[PDB]
């Protein structure tokens, strides 16, 4: 029929600021019609890579929810958002399963999120005492224990705080520059399924 | 838990912090070079002292973590790079004084103005004042005067410097348990713990004197060359069986020969290989000298320059409103920053100069994958020996046709090869004698070898047995000669040149021998190689992860710095100067027989 209601898909892609890769933001998308062609289509994203499920019958199939987490990263870093991967933001900032069916977008914004001075306000946990699992959020600013002595609190020696800052700088290598990146997770419960694709009349 | 997970976990915060602040300290140095204000001198001062301050928190807080109980190879070698106390360990005086010591000594040879006495009304700086008249000037008096003004000047101002130096720099390093200060130079080359690829501070030195007397038979034929094309131009200074005076070299010092070429040409009546007026007449501008540079880097197979190597550098002269330091240099910014600062001209020389860049910009993409601390070539020798085999390979006749530079109906014959390589000889092979003289006079003076009151007596000694130079008038020791150079006053090791110049020439072999180069050795170019490329980003990835020894394995196939390349690569040459040097003399004599 005659479909309304579209997907708030202008406040995850085009939002003015994003969240730090320790503290990502999620947004659950219910009960509403997901376009997926116009992602697709568009020549703004650089990484487009879908997990479990192919871009073209996106647009035919339902589903019951969408997450959308939404962080920053580093060039080099957008590789490691994929299952089964090892590194600094699998393990102790993003943590995705195995069987995971869902999409990874990323574009690079290197306009947006790098200033001439060093844009700071984007942190990366470096250090935690074990792995995440996977959609994990830490946002604990305690200080890491790398020795047998009680840090009490204070950055000593051998007591390092947990997360360090990017910095940001238009003039980087397409390698350190800021791509923001946004995971969608879709996943179908015995709940009816909502989430569906727009029919073509 | 463990002490070696500690000192990983130190590493990492050192190396994210670390990677940021030499990027913070090392854009204000691009912003002071580039614009030459106060101001910007100021915020480069403010970073380098934060960047000094936070290198000293670290050493500080990296020591307490003992090497013996760490295992991993390359945790150990950048703990072992990290726990270097430097001048640190020295006290707050003594320290405070060196450094005034050594800003003084910068201050006086960059200031230096020398001019005649009774004509005082303007003066010539060193570059470019003296430098035209000592790499121009035919007149036997004028270059005389211009030598022994700037002698007296610079080395009765710098002598008591310098003996204030050596003592302050020799209590450091017995203070960092070294021998001396030239141990402490030599440390560099120190490869410890790994089975069959271990190097000595000790066997630098043997082998250094093994390579040099191979060298030597080159550098006595060139020599008797040089002195009968000296004397054809000055014909009663210059004796037969003597030494060359030393203000006839055409450079301030003697370090490079290479302002001789015109008066020691061997055929003048053939044809030069000059390609500047072709790219005149196409109008090549900066821009296409280095695309063409990227051009061979891409054929050899390596990776080309990034968006923002295009974006940031600097491959002109700005203006005059904007002033700029003149000098080409590749800068590592940190972060995938690359760039280049190059007054580029219209020139086979800078042309040159862009592929030697290129090659030290290349070096330093290629280990942009290690960690900070580990970013630099396995020795000094390495990273100007990676640009000097493109400016090899980018001044072949070959490349010239293979780019359109030079005319396809090019005649190569035996002569223009010949005086080619001449020309190449009075670059490289001259600078080695007074490159391995200098190194072995400053390691006798940290060493103790030479007493403060014999230093000019011995130096001069040295240069007759081994440069075959001889002082115009004898000099006592209110004089610091040696002082007069740019490396030896600001403290520098000049043991990186000799050691560039033979790793240049090993890997020359190497990357033909890769590429199935079936000619001499001087004919070879290596474009269009595939293999070659990849022979060379085997040693270029690992950085100073590996030792320089195990690198030198990888090019080469050989455990040590070896000098048959260099004499291979000068053969047609050598027979050339022993058939011509038939009825002159080979060899000198230390005697006073030209002039003293
Ligand atoms: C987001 O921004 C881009 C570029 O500003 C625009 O083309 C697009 O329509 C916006 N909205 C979505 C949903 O992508
Ligand atoms: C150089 O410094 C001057 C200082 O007055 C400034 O006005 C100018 O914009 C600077 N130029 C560049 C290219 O940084
Ligand atoms: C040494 O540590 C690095 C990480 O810092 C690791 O990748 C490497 O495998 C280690 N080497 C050995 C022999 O354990
Ligand atoms: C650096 O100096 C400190 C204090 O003098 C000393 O304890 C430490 O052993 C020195 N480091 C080395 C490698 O000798
Ligand atoms: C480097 O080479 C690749 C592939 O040849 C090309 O796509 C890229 O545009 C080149 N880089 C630049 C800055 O032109
Ligand atoms: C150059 O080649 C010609 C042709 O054989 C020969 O006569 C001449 O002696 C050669 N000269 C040298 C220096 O090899
Ligand atoms: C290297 O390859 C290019 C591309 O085919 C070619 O134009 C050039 O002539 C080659 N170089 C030589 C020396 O043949």
């Amino acid at each position: 029929p005659n479909i309304t209601n579209l997907c708030p898909f202008g406040e995850v892609f085009n939002a003015t600021r994003f969240a730090s890769v320790y503290a990502w933001n999620r947004k659950r998308i219910s009960n509403c019609v997901a376009d997926y062609s116009v992602l697709y289509n568009s020549a703004s994203f650089s990484t487009f890579k879908c997990y479990g499920v192919s871009p073209t019958k996106l647009n035919d199939l339902c589903f019951t929810n969408v997450y959308a987490d939404s962080f920053v990263i580093r060039g080099d870093e957008v590789r490691q958002i994929a299952p089964g991967q090892t590194g600094k933001i699998a393990d102790y900032n993003y943590k995705l399963p195995d069987d995971f069916t869902g999409c990874v977008i990323a574009w690079n914004s290197n306009n947006l999120d790098s200033k001439v001075g060093g844009n700071y306000n984007y942190l990366y946990r470096l250090f935690r005492k074990s792995n995440l699992k996977p959609f994990e959020r830490d946002i604990s600013t305690e200080i890491y224990q790398a020795g047998s002595t009680p840090c009490n609190g204070v950055k000593g020696f051998n007591c390092y705080f947990p997360l360090q800052s990017y910095g940001f700088q238009p003039t980087y290598g397409v390698g350190y520059q800021p791509y923001r990146v946004v995971v969608l997770s879709f996943e179908l419960l015995h709940a009816p399924a909502t989430v569906c694709g727009p029919k073509k009349s | 838990s463990t002490i070696e997970e500690q000192a990983k976990t130190f590493l990492d915060k050192f190396n994210h912090e670390a990677e940021d602040l030499f990027y913070q300290s090392s854009l204000a140095s691009w912003n002071y070079n580039t614009n030459i204000t106060e101001e910007n001198v100021q915020n480069m001062n403010n970073a380098g002292d934060k960047w000094s301050a936070f290198l000293k928190e670290q050493s500080t807080l990296a020591q307490m973590y003992p090497l013996q109980e760490i295992q991993n190879l390359t945790v150990k070698l950048q703990l072992q790079a990290l726990q270097q106390n430097g001048s640190s360990v020295l006290s707050e005086d003594k320290s405070k004084r060196l450094n005034t010591i050594l800003n003084t000594m910068s201050t006086i040879y960059s200031t230096g103005k020398v001019c005649n006495p009774d004509n005082p009304q303007e003066c010539l700086l060193l570059e470019p004042g003296l430098n035209e008249i000592m790499a121009n000037s035919l007149d036997y008096n004028e270059r005389l005067w211009a030598w022994e003004s700037w002698r007296s000047e610079v080395g009765k101002q710098l002598r008591p410097l310098y003996e204030e130096y050596v003592v302050l720099k020799n209590e450091m390093a017995r203070a960092n348990h070294y021998e001396d200060y030239g141990d402490y130079w030599r440390g560099d080359y120190e490869v410890n713990g790994v089975d069959g690829y271990d190097y000595s501070r000790g066997q630098l030195i043997e082998d250094v004197e093994h390579t040099f007397e191979e060298i030597k038979p080159l550098y006595e034929h060139l020599h008797a060359y040089v002195r009968a094309k000296l004397m054809n131009a000055y014909p009663s200074y210059i004796s037969p069986i003597g030494c060359l005076p030393a203000h006839l070299l055409g450079d301030m010092w003697g370090r490079f020969w290479t302002n001789l070429y015109s008066l020691t040409v061997p055929f003048g009546q053939k044809p030069n290989i000059d390609v500047t007026d072709a790219m005149v007449d196409q109008a090549w501008d900066a821009q296409r000298i280095f695309k063409e540079a990227e051009k061979f880097f891409v054929s050899v197979g390596l990776p080309n320059m990034t968006q923002g190597f295009w974006e940031n550098s600097m491959l002109t002269d700005p203006g005059n409103v904007q002033k700029a330091v003149c000098h080409p240099t590749a800068w590592d910014l940190g972060k995938g920053d690359f760039r280049i600062l190059m007054c580029t001209k219209v020139t086979m020389d800078d042309f040159l100069t862009a592929h030697h860049e290129m090659g030290h910009i290349q070096y330093d993409m290629a280990y942009a994958a290690q960690p900070f601390l580990l970013r630099n070539g396995a020795n000094e020798g390495f990273h100007e020996a990676v640009g000097e085999i493109m400016s090899l390979s980018a001044a072949t006749p070959k490349h010239l046709k293979s780019i359109g530079l030079l005319s396809p109906d090019f005649q190569e014959d035996n002569e223009t090869e010949i005086n080619f390589l001449l020309k190449q000889a009075l670059t490289i092979v001259g600078t080695l004698p007074f490159t391995y003289m200098l190194e072995k006079w400053r390691w006798m003076v940290f060493k103790g070898e030479i007493p403060k009151d014999q230093w000019m007596k011995k130096w001069w000694e040295m240069k007759r047995e081994i440069v075959g130079v001889v002082e115009p008038v004898p000099h006592d020791e209110t004089y610091c000669d040696p002082a007069s150079l740019f490396h030896v006053s600001n403290d520098y090791s000049f043991i990186r040149y000799y050691t560039r110049t033979l790793y240049q020439f090993q890997f020359q072999e190497a990357l033909c021998q890769a590429a199935k180069h079936e000619g001499p050795l001087h004919k070879c170019d290596i474009s269009n190689s595939t293999e070659a490329g990849q022979k060379l980003f085997n040693m270029l990835r690992l950085g100073k992860s590996e030792p320089w020894t195990l690198a030198l394995e990888n090019v080469v196939g050989a455990k040590n710095m070896n000098v048959r390349p260099l004499l291979n690569y000068f053969e047609p040459l050598f027979t050339w100067l022993k058939d011509q040097n038939k009825n002159s003399f080979v060899g000198w004599s230390t005697d006073w027989s030209p002039y003293a």
